RNA sequence: AAAGAGGAGAGGUA
C-alpha cells in the first residue's frame, strides 16, 4: 500500500507535540475512533481496509493542515 | 503462526463470518480446526495494525514492558530487534518472553500512543539516551574511522563532492584508511587541529591562502571565503554522508 | 485501593 | 525538525561520540528521526564489522617483558616486612596491612605498564580494539588476562593475604586455583542470597510513596533549596551544570561581573542556560524543590520541574512516587547480580601520596603544628594539627605544597630529600560504609 | 528459465541523470544473489564511456597559479572540468576549443565539441569572469573503462603545455539490489530480485542492463562445448 | 534450609582432597550439597580418607604402597601438593617447596617434607576432570561446564573427542553399558541381539543386548555389537557398547569446523549461526520415547468397557484399530488419533424423562454410553513400537477396583532447528538463530565451507580461553589422525608448555601434509578465509579450528505455549496455572507498578477485571468481539467478595456504604452480592447461537 | 538528637515554634539528601536528586 | 570474449569419485572472480541427480525392528542404502530387487536394477548374514535436486509397508578456484582462472561444467531484449 | 453437555 507505518509515526508525533497534555489527546483519539467505528457499522461499507484508530489519527492530523 | 492463531481467535471468527460469508460459529470453528488455507489469509490482515505487549520476567522498571507491531514468521521462536535488548537486559542464550494482547479500542490507543517502542528514547531516571548502538555496531564504526599508517594506497588524491570519494572507493582505486583531500563547504571539527594558521600566502589581486594541519582556505581582501578543502579518510566520509542522508528523508 | 476493588486509578488517563 | 546542519566529525568514533550524536539528534529534530538514525547506524556497523575479520588468538595476548623485576622487588619488600615482624617490632595487624598495601600498589603499577605497552606497540590489536572502543570489555578483565590476578576476597568480604602472581595466558598452579575457588564461592553466594535485601528495600520504597500525584499547577512559594557542585577537596566529582538541568529558579540570578541577569524568578533551566551559568562563575543557585512545597496535597507542577523522559515540564496527573521508587531501587538490585563477572578480586582504594619531583631540602612553614604519631604500618611519623605550606627548594626550582589538617608527614625541616620520595599522605575516609563491632 | 522482468519506476533528475528500478521473478532459492552480484560487477566496471583526459589553459602564470580576472584558480577549474559529461559517436579522439571574453559565466554550452560530440548537461558551471578578462582553453576526449588514475599528478599541476588528468569513464553511477520472499501460500522457497540503477545521463538504465547481459552471455557461451 | 547459618556454605581447609570445591548447585541450596572427590574413600567409622606417598630425605618412594590418611592425622605433618616436579621420579628439585602445615600455606626446604599427593587432579570431581586446559579458565566457567556436561542428549552416531583428558574410558566403564570379553578366545556368533564367545578351553559364554528402551527422562538406551564373526579377541576387550559411548570411551558431542569472526548481525549476543550440512547429514539427531497408559475401572453404576464401537464418530477414525480396539504396532499417529477406545456405561440424568421412560418401556436397547477414549496429545507424533496389555485371569496384580490396563509406547526422531541450545565444555552456551545453505558460508583455501561461526566478543568477557587451545589442537589432530590426550596443570614441566606443545604439533602437521597454508609463522593460529556470497577475501585472517560441541535437553518444541480461554479455579474463579493444563500467565505486582508508571489506566483495568475473574464481563466481552460491537463496562471481581466473606467469618462487621446526597437521611448499605441485570452468568464464556 | 539541638537553639533564638520546626526539618532534610547522594556516588550509579 | 579453456589433469579415486582441473585464459582485469564465483554457486546447488527414496524389507514394517541372523538393525541398513550412488538413463522411476541367503557379506554388487540404471560402486558394504538368515529387499529410484524431507501427507497409502527416506540429490562434492596473473612483460593486467572439481562419480567433471554453463546462459539470456 | 481439586516433598532454567 502507499501508506506506510512511518507516516503514521510522524503524524502521531506531530499530534503529541501540538498539545498541552498527552493523556487528553489519547482520550480524544479513542473517542473519535469509537464514533467512526459505530458510524461504519450501521451504514454503507466504507474503506474498511484501515483500522478506526488509524483513521482518527489521519483525520486529526489533516485538520492541523 | 501457532501462537498467533490461538491469541486472535475471536477476531478471526468475526472476520470469517462477516467477509467470506460462511454461516455460523460452528462452521468457522470447524474450518479453523481442520486448518484450511484460507484462515491464514484472514489472519494476515486481522493482525495488521494491532499492537502487542511484550514482557520479560524481572520487571525492575517501566521499560521492562513494551508495545510492538507483529509480523507473522515461520518457526517457534520470537524475533527481537537488537536495539531494544539493553532496556530489557536480555541476551540470546536461553531467555523467554511473555506476550499479551489488548482488546478494547481505548487500550489499543493507549498502547499505540504511550508505550510504542519507537518513542522510548531517554531514561526516566536520568535524561540520557537509551537506544545507542551497543556491541558490534560500535566495533564496526570504530574500524571504519580508525587510522592505519600501513595500507595507504591512493593517498594525496583530490576529489569534488562527498560522492566522488565513495564512488572511487567502490572501484578499489583507493584504500579505506588513506589520506585524501575533498572539497567541502560547511562546519568541520578535527582532532588536534591548530587554531593558528600554519602557513599564510598572500598573492596578487588581494587573495590569501591559509593552510592549517587539516584545512586549506582561500579568502579575498577582508571578505568572504572562496573555497575550502578538508584532509580526511574515506571511511569518515562514508560515516558523515550516511548521517547527513538519514536526516533529510 | 482502586486496584483491589477494580476501578480506574486516579492517575494518567483516569485522572478525571 | 530542520534548520540545523550536522557537523563534519573528522575523528575516531567510539561509544561516547555515538551517545553525543544521539543526544544532539533528539534535542534538535525530535523522537521520530532518532529511530531512523539509530537504525542506519546499526546497519552500517553490522555491514562493516564483518568486512574487517576481527578474531581472537593466543598470540594476541601480549604480556609486558618487565614483570619479573617488579615481582622480585615486591618479594624483597615483603621479606623485609616479615623479618621485621619475626624480630618482634610490630604486631600481626600491621604486617597484614603492610603486605596488602604493597601488593595493591604493585598491581596498580603493573596495569599502568600493561596499558602503556598495549597503546604504544600496536593500536589495531583485536583485544585492544574491542576493549578500549567501549564495545564489551573493561580494564579489570584485561588486567587478569595479560597482567596478574592479585588478591581475592572470601564470601564474608574479607581479604586473603596470599596473592595470585600469574594470569590466564600463563596458567595457574594448584594452590592458586584453590584460592580462586573462594572468590567463585563468594560470587555464587552473593548472586542468590543477598538479592532479597534490595527487593525488600524497593518494596518498602514503593509502599511509602504510592500516593504522590501531580494535582496542582502552582502553590505560590518563595522557599527553596541551595544547589552547588559536589567536590572532594579540590577535585569536582559532580559539576553544577549537571545538577541544574530541569529545575525552576526561586530567585533572580545575577552575573558577578556586570549587571546582566542570566535568569529570572520562576524560570526552568535547559542545557545552554546551565552551561552559561557554570561558565560565568556562580557557586550556589536557589531552586524550587519538592522538599519545600506548600501545596496541600503532595507536590505542584512548578516545584517539580521537568520530566526527565520527555525533556519538558510534567503533565498533570503523573504518578511520580512510583517513578522515584523504581528509579532508586533498580540499580542496586541489578548490580548485586553482576558480581560474578569479575571473579572475586579485591577492589582497591588507597590513600593519596604526595611525592617530591626533584631532590632538595625541606623548609616547612611557620604555622606548622605537629605531634608524634604511629601509622597503621608500624612506623613513626608526624600528624598535622593545622593547614600549612611545605617548601621544597632545589638547584634552580622552588615548589610549594599545601598540607591540610589530619594528614601525616614523614619528613622534618632541614632534611635532604632525594627524588621521587614520599613527603605526606592523606588517608582514606571511613564514611560511605557501615560501622560494626571490633 | 521461467521468470519475468518488469520496470517499476523511472525518473530524470535536475542534472539530467537517470534512475531505474526493475523487478525479476521468480527464481530458485539462491539464484537471486548470483544474478544480482554478477550484474553489479559487470555494470560497474565493464562498460565503455567517454571522458576528458587532457586540458590546456592559456594565460597562466607559473607562480601563484592564478588566472588574471577569474575568481577561481587552476585547481578549481581542473576539478570542475573533470565532472563534464560527454558522449562521442566516433571511435577516434576529438578536440574542443573554448574562448570567452567579457564579464560572463562560462558554461559547458560554450564549448565547440566538433560536429558529433554532444554535451549532455548544457548548464555545467565552469568559471566566472569579470571586466577585462578572457579565458582560452583546449580539451581532449578519449575512450576507456573504469576509473583511470594518473601518475605523480594528483590534481595540482602547472608546468607543461598539455596537462594530464585522471579520468573516470563510467556511464553507470550506482547499483543496488535486494532479494525478497515471493512464496505465495505455503510451498517451496521462491525469491524475487529488485534492482536499482543510477546512470549519469549518457545512457539509459535499460540499455545498460541489456549491454551487461549481452557481455555476460558472451562470457559464458563458449564454456558448454567442452563435453 | 531456613535455619542454616552461613559458616556451613563456606570452604574449609580440611576439604582438600575429600570434597570438590567447584561442583555445587547454583540455587537456594548452594553450598549445602557436595560431590565426593575422585580419589577419596570412606573407612568403617564414617570418615573420609585420601592417599599420599612418603618421602625419605628428599626422595619420593613411588613403589611403597600409598598411605591413606584422615583430616586429623595430617594436621601435624608437612604435606606437598601434586604439582611438585622430581628429577627422575626421585629427588625433589628446587629449593623452596610450598607445603600445608597446621591448616596454613607455608614454604619449606625440600628436606622437611613428609608426604606428597598422588595426582595434580586429586582435588576435583569426575565431571570437572573431563575439561582439558582447565588451568587457563575461570572457576565459575568450570562449574558451568561441569553442570552443562550432564544435560547432553545421546546422539544417533556419537563420536569421541579428538582432544581428551584420559578419564573417558573409566567413566564409560564404571557405569554399566559396556560389555567386555572375560576370557581369551574367539567369536562364534554375532547378531544384533546376541553375542557368543568361545574360549580356548571349550566353554561358551552368551550375552543379550538391550534394544531401544526408555530411560527416566524419555531418552534412549541401546546396545550394538563391535566385533565380527571369527575374530580373535583378548581379555578385557570391548565387544559391545551403549548409546552414548564410542568403542569403550564416553562420547557426548561431535567434532565440527569452527571459525571465530562476526557475521551480519547473527552472532549479536551469544547467538549461533550453523550450516545446513548439520541437518541433512543427521548430525545432532536424537531419538525420544514416550509412554501412555489407560485403565478400565468398575464404577458403582457399571463397569467400563474397552471396545471398538465408539458412538458418534466417523469411519476414518477407526482404520488402525483391531478387533478389541487397540492401535496396531507400526502405525503412524498424529494429534487427535485414537490409541485405545474406551466407552463408559453411564446413566446421566440431563434430559426430560418422558422419552427415556417410553423407550425403556417399549424396549429397543441402544447405546446409553459415553466416550472418553485415549487420544494422543497435541503437538505429538511418531511410530507405535510396543503395546502391552494386562488383565485378570492371567496372574497379574492389578490395582484394586480395576479390570484392565493398557500401555502404549511411541518413538520419535528429532533434528536440530532454530531455537535449540548448544554448548561446549568450557562454559560457552548459545541459541541457534539461523541455518544457512552451504554455498553462503565462508570457505577455506581448500574450498571447504565452515560448519559454525562464533562471535569473538564473548571470549575475553567471559574469561574462558581454553577453547582456543582446544580448537588449535583439534585442527592439528584432524590433520594428523593422532587423537592426543593432555593432563591438566602441565606447566610444572616448563613455562609455556601448552603453547609450545600446540605450536610443535601444528608445525609437524604442516610438514607432514605438505600444504603451506595450514600453518603461518606471522599469525600462528590464523588462516585466510573467503566469502561465499561474493568471492572476496576478508581483510584479516581469522582463527579456524575443530571444536567438540554438544546438544542440550532444552528444546524449543517443549517451550511454546498460548491460551485464549480455558478452565478456571474453583474458589477464586481465576485462570488456572501451568503448561500441562492450559494455564494463563501471571501478572505480578511489579508489572502493575510499571503499568501505573506508564499512565495507561484502561489497559490495567481491562487486565484486572474482564480478562481474569469478572464472571459476567467475560462472556459480554467475547460476544461483543464476535459481533463487532463495543465492550461494556466491567463490574466487581469475585476475589473482593471472597475476601469480604472471609473477613466476615472472623466476626468483623465490614460493609460498603453509599453517601447520602441530601437531607438528614443516613447513608445506606449496598448489597454487593446481588444481581443488577437480568442476564445469564455461566461458568465459562460461550458463543451464543 | 541533631533535630533536638536545632529545635532548642531556634526556639530560643526565634519567637514561635512553627518557624523553629520548619528550620530544623529543612536542615535535617538537606543533610539526609546529601548523605544518600554521596553514598550512591561512591559507586558508579547516577540518579537525579 | 575470446579465450581458451583446457583440461590439465584428470584422475580417478578408488572407483568412487572423479577429479578435474581446468585452465581458462585470457580474461580482463577482474573477470576471474566474476566467472569463478558464479560457476561455483551454480555447480554446488543447481544440478540434478538420482537417489534412492524408498525401501521395502520383507518381515519389517517400521524402522525400530531387527531381523534374526543379521548383524545390523533396520536403521543402519537404511543409512547404508541411503548413500548408494546410481545413474539412471530414463526419467521414469525403476524398481530394484535383492535376495541373499546364507552366510555372506551383502554388498551393492548383487542388486538387479535392469539395463536402465547403472550402479557406480559395486563394493558398497550393506550388511552381513550368518548361516540361517535371508535378506529380501526392494528399492525405488527417482530424480530431483537438493535435499528433500519426508512428508506424512500422502494419505493415499500406495506405498504400503514402504519405508520413506530423506533424499539427497547432489552429484558434485567440491569446487575450488584461483586467479593468477598471465601478464608477460607488458603491463595490461591479464587474468587466468584455474578451476578444480571433485565429483561424486555419476558425472564426469566436463559434463558438470557444461551443464552449469548452459544453466548460466539460460539465466542471463532473456535480459538482452528490453531491460 | 463436560471437563482437572487442593496439599506436600525432590530436582532444574533465566
Ligand atoms: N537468581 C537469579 C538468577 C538470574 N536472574 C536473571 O537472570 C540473569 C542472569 O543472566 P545469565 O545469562 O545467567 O548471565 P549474565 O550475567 O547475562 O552473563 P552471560 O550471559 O555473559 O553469561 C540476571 O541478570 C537476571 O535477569 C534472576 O533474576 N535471579
Ligand atoms: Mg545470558
Ligand atoms: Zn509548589
Amino acid at each position: 500500500f502507499d501508506l506506510d507505518s512511518q507516516d503514521l509515526l510522524f503524524k502521531a508525533e506531530s499530534l503529541i507535540v501540538n498539545s498541552t497534555n498527552r493523556y487528553h489527546v489519547t482520550l480524544q483519539i479513542a473517542r473519535r475512533a469509537k464514533q467512526a467505528r459505530y458510524e461504519e457499522m450501521e451504514n454503507l461499507s466504507e474503506e474498511t481496509g484501515i483500522k478506526p484508530v488509524l483513521r482518527a489519527i489521519l483525520e486529526m492530523s489533516d485538520e492541523l493542515n | 503462526r501457532e501462537m498467533a492463531i490461538e491469541l486472535f481467535q475471536p477476531f478471526v471468527i468475526h472476520r470469517l463470518i462477516k467477509n467470506h460469508s460462511i454461516n455460523n460459529i460452528k462452521q468457522a470453528k470447524k474450518l479453523i480446526q481442520k486448518n484450511d488455507p484460507l484462515i491464514w489469509d484472514v489472519l494476515e490482515e486481522v493482525i495488521e495494525g494491532h499492537p502487542v505487549m511484550l514482557n520479560r520476567a524481572p520487571t525492575l522498571h517501566r521499560l521492562g514492558i513494551q508495545a510492538f507491531e507483529p509480523i507473522l514468521v515461520e518457526g517457534r521462536a520470537i524475533q527481537l530487534h537488537p536495539l531494544v535488548c539493553p532496556a530489557f537486559n536480555a541476551d540470546f542464550d536461553g531467555d523467554q518472553m511473555a506476550v499479551h494482547v489488548p482488546l478494547s479500542i481505548e487500550a489499543q490507543a493507549e498502547a499505540r500512543m504511550l508505550m510504542l517502542a519507537s518513542g522510548n528514547i531517554l531514561s526516566p531516571a536520568t535524561g540520557q539516551p537509551i537506544v545507542t548502538p551497543s556491541q558490534d555496531m560500535v566495533l564496526g564504526c570504530y574500524y571504519l574511522t580508525a587510522e592505519n599508517p600501513g595500507a595507504q594506497k591512493g593517498a594525496g588524491r583530490y576529489f569534488a563532492n562527498l560522492e566522488d570519494a565513495i564512488r572511487a572507493f567502490e572501484q578499489g582505486s583507493v584504500d579505506l584508511h588513506a589520506w585524501v583531500w575533498v572539497r567541502f563547504d560547511g562546519e568541520v571539527e578535527s582532532e588536534g587541529e591548530s587554531d593558528e594558521p600554519e602557513s599564510v600566502v598572500a598573492a596578487d589581486d588581494g587573495t590569501v591562502t591559509k593552510t592549517y594541519r587539516f584545512r586549506r582556505i582561500r579568502e579575498t581582501e577582508d571578505g568572504q571565503r572562496l573555497s575550502q578543502y578538508v584532509k580526511t579518510t574515506p571511511g569518515r566520509i562514508l560515516f558523515n554522508n550516511t548521517v547527513q542522508t538519514a536526516l533529510i528523508h | 485501593e482502586n486496584v483491589i476493588i477494580g476501578r480506574l486509578i486516579p492517575a494518567g488517563t483516569g485522572f478525571k | 525538525e530542520a534548520k540545523s546542519a550536522p557537523i563534519f566529525r573528522n575523528r575516531v568514533i567510539d561509544k561516547k561520540q555515538l551517545k553525543k550524536l544521539i543526544g544532539w539528534t533528539f534535542a534538535h529534530y525530535g523522537t521520530a528521526k532518532t529511530a531512523v538514525v539509530a537504525d542506519d547506524l546499526k546497519a552500517l556497523g553490522f555491514r562493516y564489522a564483518t568486512r574487517a575479520g576481527v578474531s581472537i588468538s593466543i598470540d594476541d595476548l601480549k604480556v609486558p617483558g618487565s614483570k619479573a623485576e617488579l615481582l622480585e622487588s615486591a618479594e624483597k619488600r615483603i621479606q623485609e616486612t616479615e623479618d621485621r615482624y619475626t624480630r618482634g617490632e610490630i604486631t600481626e595487624v600491621e604486617r597484614f596491612q603492610k603486605v596488602i598495601d604493597t601488593w595493591a600498589n604493585t598491581n596498580d603499577e603493573l596495569t599502568d605498564r600493561v596499558v602503556k605497552n598495549f597503546r604504544e606497540s600496536d593500536p589495531l590489536n583485536s583485544v585492544y580494539m574491542m576493549a578500549f572502543s567501549g564495545a564489551r570489555g573493561n580494564i579489570s578483565q584485561v588486567r587478569q588476562l595479560v597482567g596478574m590476578r592479585g588478591l581475592m576476597a572470601n564470601p564474608q568480604g574479607e581479604i586473603i593475604d596470599l596473592p595470585i602472581k600469574t594470569n590466564f595466558r600463563e596458567g595457574l598452579t594448584v594452590t592458586e586455583y584453590i584460592i580462586s575457588s573462594y572468590g567463585a564461592r563468594k560470587g555464587l553466594v552473593d548472586t542468590a542470597l543477598r538479592t532479597a535485601d534490595s527487593g525488600y528495600l524497593t518494596r518498602r520504597l514503593v509502599d511509602v510513596s504510592q500516593d504522590v500525584i501531580i494535582h496542582e499547577v502552582d502553590c505560590g512559594t518563595s522557599r527553596g533549596l541551595f544547589v552547588e557542585a559536589m567536590t572532594d577537596g579540590d577535585r569536582i566529582l559532580i559539576p553544577i551544570s549537571q545538577r541544574l538541568l530541569g529545575r525552576v529558579t526561586a530567585e533572580a540570578v545575577l552575573d558577578p561581573s556586570t549587571d546582566e541577569v542570566l535568569a529570572e524568578a520562576g524560570q526552568d533551566i535547559n542545557e545552554d542556560l546551565a552551561n552559561r551559568i557554570e561558565k560565568a562563575g556562580i557557586k550556589k543557585v536557589k531552586v524550587r524543590s519538592p522538599l519545600t512545597c506548600e501545596a496541600a496535597r503532595s507536590v505542584c507542577q512548578k516545584c517539580y520541574g521537568w520530566s526527565l523522559a520527555h525533556a519538558q515540564m510534567v503533565d498533570m496527573g503523573e504518578a511520580v512516587g512510583i517513578i522515584a521508587a523504581q528509579s532508586i531501587g533498580e540499580p542496586g538490585t541489578q548490580l548485586t547480580m553482576r558480581t560474578f563477572h569479575t571473579g572475586g578480586v579485591f577492589t582497591g582504594e588507597t590513600a593519596r601520596l604526595l611525592r617530591a619531583p626533584v631532590a632538595g631540602t625541606i623548609k616547612l612553614g611557620k604555622k606548622a603544628r605537629t605531634r608524634p604519631y604511629r601509622t597503621r604500618h608500624g612506623e613513626e611519623a608526624l600528624l598535622a594539627e593545622a593547614n600549612f605550606d611545605l617548601v621544597l627548594e632545589g638547584k634552580g626550582r622552588k615548589e610549594t605544597f599545601a598540607i591540610l589538617q589530619g594528614s601525616t608527614i614523614f619528613v622534618q625541616d632541614g632534611d635532604k630529600v632525594a627524588a621521587e620520595a614520599i613527603l605526606a599522605e592523606v588517608p582514606v575516609s571511613g564514611r560511605t560504609k557501615r560501622t560494626v563491632e571490633k | 528459465m521461467t521468470f519475468q522482468v518488469e520496470c517499476v519506476e523511472s525518473r530524470t533528475e535536475a542534472d539530467q541523470g537517470q534512475y531505474g528500478r526493475f523487478s525479476i521473478e521468480p527464481l530458485a532459492r539462491g539464484q537471486g544473489t548470483t544474478v544480482g552480484n554478477a550484474l553489479r560487477r559487470v555494470l560497474l566496471s565493464n562498460l565503455e564511456g567517454t571522458a576528458v583526459t587532457a586540458v590546456r589553459i592559456g594565460g597562466v602564470n607559473h607562480e601563484f597559479a592564478t588566472i588574471p580576472g577569474v575568481r577561481e584558480d587552476v585547481l578549481d577549474i581542473l576539478l570542475n572540468v573533470r565532472e563534464l559529461v560527454v558522449h562521442a559517436h566516433s571511435p577516434q579522439p576529438q578536440i574542443g576549443r573554448l574562448r570567452v571574453v567579457g564579464p560572463a559565466t562560462v558554461t559547458a554550452a560554450d564549448v565547440d565539441f566538433g560536429p558529433e560530440v554532444e554535451v549532455i548537461n548544457p548548464n555545467h558551471y565552469i568559471a566566472s569572469l569579470s571586466e577585462g578578462a578572457t579565458l582560452e582553453m583546449e580539451l581532449k576526449v578519449e575512450w576507456g573503462t573504469g576509473y583511470r588514475a594518473i601518475d605523480r599528478s594528483h590534481d595540482e599541476t602547472t608546468a607543461l603545455d598539455f596537462l594530464q588528468l585522471d579520468a573516470v569513464f563510467m556511464p553507470v553511477r550506482r547499483v543496488n539490489y535486494s532479494v525478497e520472499d515471493a512464496r505465495v501460500g505455503e510451498s517451496t522457497a521462491i525469491d524475487r530480485l529488485v534492482l536499482e540503477v543510477w546512470t549519469n545521463g549518457s545512457l539509459s538504465p535499460q540499455e545498460a542492463l541489456s549491454q551487461a547481459a549481452s557481455c555476460l552471455v558472451a562470457l559464458f557461451e563458449p564454456l558448454k562445448n567442452v563435453s | 534450609r531456613e535455619r542454616a547459618g552461613f559458616a556451613v556454605r563456606d570452604i574449609h581447609p580440611s576439604h582438600y582432597g575429600r570434597i570438590c570445591p567447584i561442583e555445587t548447585p547454583e540455587g537456594p541450596n548452594a553450598g549445602l550439597i557436595g560431590s565426593l572427590a575422585t580419589h577419596a574413600r570412606v573407612n568403617d567409622y564414617g570418615f573420609i580418607e585420601t592417599p599420599f606417598w612418603r618421602v625419605e630425605e628428599g626422595r619420593v618412594r613411588k613403589d611403597l604402597a600409598p598411605v591413606y590418611m584422615t583430616a586429623d592425622q595430617e594436621d601435624d605433618l608437612r604435606v606437598a601438593p601434586g604439582d611438585v616436579a622430581t628429577d627422575d621420579a626421585g629427588y625433589i628439585l628446587g629449593t623452596t617447596i610450598p607445603v600445608r602445615y597446621r591448616q596454613d600455606f607455608t614454604t619449606t626446604t625440600p628436606e622437611r617434607v613428609d608426604y606428597v599427593a598422588l595426582s595434580p587432579v586429586q582435588i576435583i570431581s569426575v565431571a570437572t576432570s573431563l575439561i582439558p586446559f582447565l588451568e587457563h579458565d575461570d572457576a565459575n566457567r568450570a562449574l558451568m561446564g561441569s553442570n552443562m556436561q550432564r544435560q547432553a542428549v545421546p546422539l544417533l552416531r556419537p563420536e569421541r573427542p579428538l582432544v581428551g583428558t584420559g578419564l573417558e574410558p573409566q567413566a564409560a566403564r564404571d557405569s554399566g553399558m559396556v560389555i567386555t570379553s572375560p576370557v581369551d578366545g574367539t567369536i562364534s556368533y554375532v547378531d544384533a541381539t546376541h553375542i557368543e564367545v568361545t574360549a580356548d578351553t571349550g566353554e561358551k559364554y552368551g550375552y543379550a543386548l538391550q534394544k531401544y528402551q526408555r530411560s527416566n527422562q524419555d531418552t534412549c538406551l541401546n546396545q550394538r555389537p563391535i566385533v565380527f564373526e571369527g575374530d580373535r579377541v583378548q581379555r578385557g576387550q570391548v565387544i559391545a557398547d551403549g548409546s552414548a559411548t564410542e568403542k569403550g570411551e564416553l562420547a557426548l558431542g561431535q567434532n565440527i569446523l569452527v571459525a571465530y569472526m562476526p557475521w551480519e548481525g547473527y552472532n549479536y549476543e551469544d547467538a549461533i549461526l550453523i550450516s545446513e550440512r548439520l541437518v541433512y547429514d543427521d548430525v545432532y539427531t536424537s531419538i525420544h520415547i514416550e509412554k501412555f497408559e489407560i485403565e478400565a475401572r468398575q464404577t458403582k453404576l457399571g463397569p467400563e468397557e474397552i471396545t471398538r464401537e465408539i458412538p458418534n464418530v466417523g469411519e476414518d477414525a477407526l482404520r488402525q484399530l483391531d478387533e478389541n480396539g487397540i492401535i496396531r504396532v507400526g502405525a503412524w499417529v498424529e494429534s487427535g488419533d485414537i490409541l485405545v477406545g474406551k466407552v463408559t456405561p453411564k446413566g446421566e440424568s440431563d434430559q426430560p424423562p418422558e422419552e427415556k421412560l417410553l423407550r425403556a418401556i417399549f424396549g429397543e436397547k441402544a447405546r446409553d454410553v459415553r466416550d472418553n477414549s485415549l487420544r494422543v496429545p497435541n503437538g505429538e507424533k511418531g511410530r507405535v513400537v510396543d503395546v502391552r496389555l494386562f488383565t485378570r485371569e492371567q496372574g497379574d496384580e492389578l490395582p484394586p477396583g480395576a479390570n484392565m490396563v493398557v500401555r502404549v509406547y511411541v518413538a520419535q526422531k528429532r533434528k536440530i532447528q532454530v531455537g535449540d541450545k548448544m554448548a561446549g565444555r568450557h562454559g560457552n552456551k548459545g541459541i541457534i538463530s539461523r541455518i544457512l545453505p552451504c554455498e553462503d558460508m565462508p570457505y577455506l583455501p581448500d574450498g571447504t565451507p565452515l560448519d559454525i561461526v562464533l562471535n569473538p566478543l564473548g571470549v575475553p568477557s567471559r574469561m574462558n580461553v581454553g577453547q582456543v587451545f582446544e580448537c588449535m589442537l583439534g585442527w592439528a589432530g584432524q590433520l594428523l589422525d593422532a587423537r592426543f590426550k593432555v593432563t591438566p596443570f602441565d606447566e610444572m614441566y616448563g613455562a609455556e608448555a601448552s603453547r609450545l606443545t600446540v605450536n610443535a604439533k601444528l608445525s609437524e602437521a604442516r610438514e607432514q601434509t605438505g600444504q603451506p597454508w595450514v600453518f603461518s609463522d606471522d599469525e600462528p593460529g590464523k588462516i585466510q578465509v573467503y566469502d561465499g556470497r561474493t568471492g572476496e577475501p576478508f581483510d584479516r585472517p581469522v582463527t579456524v579450528g575443530r571444536a567438540y560441541m554438544l546438544k542440550l535437553v532444552h528444546l524449543v518444541d517443549d517451550k511454546i505455549h498460548a491460551r485464549s480461554t480455558g478452565p478456571y479455579s474453583l474458589v477464586t474463579q481465576q485462570p488456572l496455572g501451568g503448561k500441562a493444563q492450559q494455564g494463563g500467565q501471571r501478572f505480578g505486582e511489579m508489572e502493575v507498578w510499571a503499568l501505573e508508571a506508564y499512565g495507561a489506566a484502561y489497559i490495567l483495568q481491562e487486565l484486572l477485571t474482564v480478562k481474569s475473574d469478572d464472571m459476567q464481563g467475560r462472556n459480554e466481552a467475547l460476544n461483543a468481539i464476535v459481533k463487532g460491537k463495543a465492550i461494556p463496562r466491567p463490574g466487581t471481581p469475585e476475589s473482593f467478595k471472597v475476601l469480604m466473606r472471609e473477613l466476615q467469618s472472623l466476626c468483623l462487621d465490614i460493609a460498603v456504604y453509599k453517601a447520602s446526597t441530601e437531607d438528614y437521611e443516613e447513608d445506606k448499605e449496598v448489597d454487593l452480592m446481588a444481581d443488577v441485570n437480568q442476564r445469564r452468568t455461566p461458568s465459562r464464556p460461550t458463543y451464543e447461537s | 538528637d541533631l533535630l533536638e539541638i536545632y529545635y532548642d537553639y531556634f526556639r530560643e533564638q526565634l519567637g514561635e515554634d512553627y518557624e523553629a520546626a520548619l528550620e530544623s526539618l529543612r536542615r535535617v532534610q538537606a543533610l539526609l539528601v546529601n548523605e544518600v547522594q554521596s553514598v550512591y556516588q561512591s559507586q558508579g550509579i547516577d540518579i537525579s536528586d
